[PDB]
RNA sequence: GGCCAUGGAAGUCGGAAUCCGCUAAGGAGUGUGUAACAACUCACCGGCCGAAUGAACUAGCCCUGAAAAUGGAUGGCGCUCA
């Protein structure tokens, strides 16, 4: 039973953190530590929600309730592969100062 | 070879109770000899009644309503094994309700070794709906735009010896 | 002396193995069943023992 | 023993748990301290501390 | 259960053309040609396009089905050796006795000469199978290349190396020696 | 590098513990590797494909269990959709 419960616990706080800021972009990331990750939030202690999940039930979860919140319906095509979200409301050069900062790489 | 036969009977009228309820059922059996054997069989395993004490109402047989149309049947099963008893459900192909049950006697006795003194044939329903299908062997026969061959054919020849090399074409 | 690269190499065929406890035999690490027919394709396995 | 300074070493260790509101931090050494076990307010802890957890008296610090 | 029908499809790349006539297929492709007999199994050929072969078990049983996925798999491994080739590397593994790996030609026969493994005086032979390509590599320090269109010689030449160095009387846990395959991959690199 | 044991043990010698915090994810750690770390690997969560999958049990035939002395007996031959 606990999975549904889960499913269910990440879906409402999906849609609690989308009514109570607003706008998000793309938020696409591949071989990210999990210290990596920290780092962001670390820093973006209520500026920015690093909302984190998964893609399958982030599209139909939404899709289904595109009736309490539509708008969004087509906006669905764009989450492809490892995507995350950032729920803020800033400016397009305001979140990536904070966000794009710490870059970790390799040969 | 069997056949599928309506056995009615009733206690036999007491002046207590005079009109006693008739209980039908039905019975897959060879011969009316054994069809009105196996409804006292079943009768005294549910109900206070015995050969001595009833009275056999009406034997029938109950022909196939539709004798040429090819249909699935799900049959509900209760047999004995050498060490307990056990229910089971399987599923035949079969144009009669008659030779489905003949499919299934011959399919515990070999899969099971089941005899026919071990085996309560519980339901035989046919499976209208394509969904109500369980069992993949039957299912297989369903799927859309069936073909298949019958490779390796080999013929029956009446006489010893043949003058041409064999084949197994068709 | 081998090299630690070369030792996981020579391991791979000398000591990742599972042993039948009945009849001894040499299986694959991940095998279910003996696949011996004398043991009658047992599932009491353990594995290869180690030097230690 | 709190003696009002266990917030003191969460923010003395203020470095450490990067959780939700400074309070987090607090929980990092209210889990680590216990795998010790003393006289925490006369017990072992992950029980005092799962007493604020759920909600217990008041530690909301600014 | 005996199912009624079960399929596999071969894929064939654009320069392969697959060649099958009663249960004998001939494959051929740029780096040449392989040809496998099939005839104890029963299985029946469709040609889908020059692309693609249906491969087909009619009411067929657990086990007759189980050997129809495995005639897709050789005659795959079969296009794949006539397009791309194949290529076992192997490594000399020694703690103390250095192994002296020669190819030699006796009587017309390609071999590999193995010699001082573990310190033995006797001198190991392992026939070439024909088809196969033996080469010490000199980007690496012991390490023999065995290389060749057909999947299963490669292979068998190189478990035939690799069982003529086996430890007898030892641990051989401790005593590790011998001469093992290290990468199994193609001629042509992807 | 949790505590204590330990020459040293940091998850991977051994004992109380088995928690917390971030997490969608992660055990005071499933292994290989170090004198010890490191290292990588796994536990679980991701991306990808996309329609099935896992567990326990029941009983039919077959197999293991199943070792004796002259050479040899489903009566013999032989029989494998028998
Ligand atoms: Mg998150
Ligand atoms: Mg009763
Ligand atoms: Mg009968
Ligand atoms: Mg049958
Ligand atoms: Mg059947
Ligand atoms: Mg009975
Ligand atoms: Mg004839
Ligand atoms: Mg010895
Ligand atoms: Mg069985
Ligand atoms: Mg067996
Ligand atoms: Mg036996
Ligand atoms: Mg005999
Ligand atoms: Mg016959
Ligand atoms: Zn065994």
């Amino acid at each position: 039973g606990g999975a549904r419960e889960k499913k269910v616990q990440y879906f409402s706080k999906l849609r609690e953190l989308l009514e109570e800021y607003k706008s998000i972009f793309v938020v696409g990331v591949d071989n990210v530590s999990s210290q990596q990750m920290h780092e962001i939030r670390k820093a973006l202690r209520g500026d920015a929600v690093v909302l984190m999940g998964k893609n399958t039930m982030v599209r139909r979860a939404i899709r289904g309730f595109l009736s309490e919140l539509p708008e969004f319906e087509k906006l669905l095509p764009f989450i492809k592969g490892n995507v995350g979200f950032i729920f803020t409301n800033g400016d397009l050069k305001s979140i990536r100062d904070i966000v794009v900062s710490n870059v970790v790489a390799a040969p | 070879r069997l056949n599928e036969y309506q056995v009615i009977g009733r206690n036999l009228p007491t002046e207590s109770v005079p009109e006693p309820k008739l209980f039908r059922m039905r019975i897959f059996a060879p011969n009316t000899v054994v069809a009105k054997s196996r409804y006292w069989y079943f009768l005294q395993k549910l109900h206070k009644v015995k050969k001595a004490s009833g009275e056999i109402v009406s034997v029938n047989i109950i022909s196939e309503a539709k004798p040429t149309k090819v249909k699935t049947f799900g049959i509900w099963l209760r047999y004995e094994s050498r060490s307990g008893i056990h229910n089971m459900y399987k599923e035949y192909r079969d144009v009669t309700r008659v030779g489905a049950v003949e499919t299934m006697y011959q399919d515990l006795a070999a899969r099971h070794r089941a005899r026919f003194r071990s085996i309560h044939i519980l339901k035989v329903v046919e499976l209208e709906k394509t969904d109500d299908v369980k069992r993949q062997y039957v299912k297989q026969f369903l799927t859309k735009d069936l073909k298949f061959p019958l490779p390796h054919r080999v013929q029956k020849s009446k006489k010893l010896f043949q003058a041409t090399a064999p084949t197994t074409f068709y | 002396m081998i090299e630690p690269s070369l030792k996981a190499l020579a391991s791979k065929y000398n000591c990742e193995k599972s042993i039948c406890r009945k009849c001894y035999a040499r299986l694959p690490p991940r095998a279910t069943n003996c696949r011996k027919r004398k043991c009658g394709h047992t599932n009491q396995l353990r594995p290869k023992k180690k030097l230690k | 023993i709190p003696l009002d300074e266990i917030f003191e070493i969460a923010r003395k260790m203020q470095h450490k748990s990067f959780g939700k509101n400074l309070a987090s931090v607090s929980k990092e050494i209210l889990g680590t301290a216990q795998s010790v076990g003393c006289r925490v307010d006369g017990k072992n802890p992950h029980d005092i501390i799962d007493a604020i957890n759920a909600g217990e008296i008041d530690v909301p610090e600014n | 259960m005996k199912y009624i029908q079960t399929d596999q499809i071969l894929d064939i790349p654009e320069g392969v053309t697959v060649d099958i006539k009663a249960r004998v297929v001939k494959v051929t492709g740029p780096r040449g040609e392989l040809t496998k007999d099939l005839k104890h199994i029963d299985v029946t050929f469709n040609k889908i396009n020059n692309r693609a072969i249906k491969i087909t078990v009619h009411n067929g049983d657990r086990k007759h089905v189980a050997a129809l996925r495995t005639v897709k798999s050789l005659i795959a491994n079969l296009i794949t050796g006539v397009t791309k080739g194949y290529k076992y590397k192997m490594r000399f593994v020694y703690a103390h006795f250095p192994i002296n790996v020669n190819i030699i030609k006796k009587d017309g026969q390609d071999y590999v000469e193995i010699r001082n493994f573990l310190g033995e005086k006797r001198v190991r032979e392992v026939k070439i199978h024909e088809g196969v390509t033996m080469e010490i590599s000199s980007t690496q320090k012991d390490e023999l290349i065995v290389s060749g269109n057909s999947l299963e010689a490669v292979s068998q030449n190189a478990a035939d190396i690799q069982q003529i160095c086996r430890v007898r009387n030892k641990d051989i846990r401790k005593f590790l020696d011998g001469i093992y395959v290290s990468e199994r991959g193609t001629i042509v690199e992807e």
